RNA sequence: ACCGGGAAGGGGCGUGCCCGCCCGUCGAACGGGGAGCCGGCGGAGACUCCGGCAGGCGCGGGCGGAGACGCGCCCCCCGGCGACGCGCACGGGGACCGCGGCGGGCGGCGCCCCGGCCCGCGAACGCCCCGCAGCCCCCGGACGCCUUGCGCGGAGAGGGGGGCCCGGGGGCGGACCGCGCGUCCCCGGCCGCCCCUGAAAAGCCGGGGGGCCCGCGCGCCGUACCGACCGCACAGGACUCCGGGGUCAGCAGCCUCUAGCGCGGGAGCGAACGCGGCUCAGGGAAGUCGGCAAGCCGGCUCCGUAACCUCGGGAAAAGGAGUGGCUCUGACGGGGUCAGAACUGGAACGGACGCGGGGAUCCCGACUGUUUACUAGAAACACAGCGU
């Protein structure tokens, strides 16, 4: 048939924030239906890789519980960073005073 | 089998530019895409980012260093020569 | 919209908290009017026999069959 | 423009509203033989700069 | 495959004369299976009852399209324009006039 | 009028304390941004109305796990999201597009026809399940794992069992059935490239340390229509979005389904002469300042290719041969391609369309690029390199 559909947005200009798909509706009809960005998640402080656990969904739509990890530095640092600050702390305690 | 004779990397540049910049870019170039070795990792995965910048791929350590190669060679000297006089300060 | 067990269903008409309930014939559906969402569930008409006898007398029920 | 200030609207809407004829019972009232109102205009040939 | 039924009626067509016969006569001969027409007898087999063809099968099944078919084709000799045929049930056409 | 930090520059509250270095509610109807889908109704409006189903922002009535991880606030500091380049390819999803079945309806019908045409529809949103790559945990201690390409491992591979992300898919809600080659759009993991490394802020959130269900509402402005715009009214000029079928390498040319249908008006005649086209015996540049104009060549496959050279080129050098239709055969793991053979037709076949003429030399400028908008595109300017 013919299967053209005109533009959705206020201006046709088509940046990345006005990127639609195409479906067809329980009418019988094409319809075009915006593509939203996905945000990335958290990254880790001092690796720069994602952190586990959270997903890719701005912070004001995720419950208290979601948006946070079960640990000390929880959605800070990406645990094997964790454990590389105790062992820092604790051994230059243990040669800045007793020799 | 072999695909060119003499002008390896610099196929690229066909006939153009004249053969003194072309004999040039040969040394030049095959050096920036080398593969180094990281001076932690101690394996052979540094390469070029930027100019004077180098990354391992495996320690994921950024280093700085010289436009189209790891070290130089008035770097290598200077910090010989910096390392004898600071242990010659101790008495 | 959404679907719900049997037992949820009761508690939100024990707790006032249906307006409309429709019984429809195809297999039966039974769809009810909360403040949120409309819940719909699927009972053979054995099952709903009972399930309407239970219907609070404060909730208005339809039906619809054609 | 389908993108307007509701200033430039404003103005344009006064020189909608004002583009008339003469009534004929202000042509019987005043005495007049000038029935045309000059001050009309068509928009194919006018340049309403507002 | 197993053994399925239709039926055509040709209700309509008492006061203009049509032989249920010929009909049934035209459908026997040229009934293709497979682009031809040895092992039909002993597939498809045409009766005529209730004054409506009838086509039982044994093992074999096609489409109601094709019942159809060869409908308007023996129509095509002397009705041109007097039938049209229409969909009542399942397995059973009507025949109606304009 | 023009120019500007060196100025005793304001806040939280609750008195009274405490904290504090110093502009902008200027600048984007394409950048950033909390949240919308389906059906219906009118002469002219709809993501705005009506019906239905949702979403956002407000206001009032300490536990489980071995582990990766799972399941109220306030101030100071440290962080995160917002937030980002280009590219040949490879992979996944959606939409589109085809072939076959089956269900309903059409058309024409000299012969043939289960062979032609049209219609077979399912959103946002909520809950459960399933998701390659990729990053992480546990055991344990290695001549392997693996991509089209790579890539990875004693800084812990493979194998066995797990966690997290994934613009997606399914099932139930909201409410006809299979199988394929491609095309477009977005996404993924890699790899390549740079003397080029590809915005900012509001707003919202986490961490460390210290102190401590039911109701109601959402104001202001734009919203019709148009290439109806600029060129004194007009073959000029004027940004973007969606993009079916056949032939085909194809968004080329040529024909077409859907949709749409103006372009200062008609008729007669068939002179010269013009303007845009076609064909010409024999000769083949003798024409002309000058091959100007026109013509020859051209797709695909195979054969065959010199001087010279900065060794990359020259090169489609130059030159040759084959090509339709029909009946078949072989190869690759349902799909097109590639290879071969018989038969046949005015001695034909890239049958329209599309589509290099070639070679031997001399002068100038190395090269791609730039210019006298409206008589000059070049040998002029620029350029990397070289030098002061
Ligand atoms: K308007
Ligand atoms: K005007
Ligand atoms: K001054
Ligand atoms: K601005
Ligand atoms: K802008
Ligand atoms: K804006
Ligand atoms: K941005
Ligand atoms: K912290
Ligand atoms: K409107
Ligand atoms: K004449
Ligand atoms: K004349
Ligand atoms: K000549
Ligand atoms: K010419
Ligand atoms: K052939
Ligand atoms: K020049
Ligand atoms: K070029
Ligand atoms: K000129
Ligand atoms: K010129
Ligand atoms: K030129
Ligand atoms: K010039
Ligand atoms: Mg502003
Ligand atoms: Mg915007
Ligand atoms: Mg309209
Ligand atoms: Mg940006
Ligand atoms: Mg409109
Ligand atoms: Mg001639
Ligand atoms: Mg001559
Ligand atoms: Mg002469
Ligand atoms: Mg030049
Ligand atoms: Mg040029
Ligand atoms: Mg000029
Ligand atoms: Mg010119």
């Amino acid at each position: 048939a013919d299967c053209r559909v005109t533009c959705r947005f206020h201006s046709t200009y088509r940046t990345r924030s006005k990127i639609v798909r195409y479906k067809r509706t329980p009418g019988n009809r094409l319809t075009s239906l915006r593509v939203k960005k996905l945000p990335n998640a958290p990254h880790c402080a001092e690796t720069g890789k994602q952190i586990h656990g959270i997903p890719r969904v701005i912070p004001q739509h995720l419950t208290r519980q979601q948006r946070k990890v079960s640990r000390p530095y929880g959605g800070k640092l990406c645990g094997s960073a964790l454990r590389a600050h105790i062992l820092e702390s604790f051994l230059n305690e243990e040669n800045q005073a007793l020799r | 089998a072999k695909r060119t004779k003499k002008v390896g990397l610099t196929g690229k540049y066909g006939t153009r530019y004249g053969r003194a910049a072309r004999k040039q870019l040969l040394k030049i170039e095959t050096s920036q895409k080398a593969k180094y070795t990281c001076p932690f990792c101690a394996k052979d995965k540094v390469r070029r980012t930027a100019c004077g910048i180098w990354t391992c791929r495996s320690c994921s350590k950024t280093m700085a260093g010289g436009a189209y190669s790891l070290h130089t060679e008035p770097a290598n000297a200077a910090r010989a020569t910096i390392r004898r006089l600071r242990l010659a300060r101790e008495d | 919209p959404n679907t719900i067990t049997e037992e949820n269903l009761m508690k939100m008409i024990a707790d006032g908290r249906g307006k409309k309930l429709v019984v429809k014939s195809c297999k039966v559906k039974l769809k009810l009017r909360t403040a949120k969402y409309l819940y719909t569930l699927t009972v053979p008409n054995a099952d709903d026999a009972k399930s309407i006898v239970k219907g609070c007398k404060d909730k208005v029920e339809v039906q619809y069959v054609n | 423009t389908a993108n307007k200030t509701l200033s430039r609207k404003l103005r344009l809407a006064k020189k909608t509203k004002t583009n008339k004829n003469i009534p004929r019972w202000v042509i019987a009232k005043d005495h007049l033989k000038k029935t045309w109102n000059y001050k009309r205009h068509h928009w194919r040939r006018s340049h309403l700069k507002l | 495959q197993g053994n399925i039924r239709f039926a055509v009626d040709c209700s309509a067509g008492k006061d203009l004369e049509l032989n249920l016969n010929e009909f049934a006569d035209y459908v026997r001969t040229h009934f293709k299976i497979n682009n031809r027409k040895h092992g039909v007898a002993e597939k498809v087999a045409c009766s005529v009852e209730g004054d409506s063809l009838v086509i039982q099968t044994t093992g074999y099944e096609f489409a109601k399209r094709y019942v159809k078919y060869l409908t308007k084709r023996f129509l095509y000799q002397d009705y041109q324009g007097v039938f049209r045929v229409l969909s009542t049930d399942k397995e059973t056409y009507t025949l109606k006039p304009y």
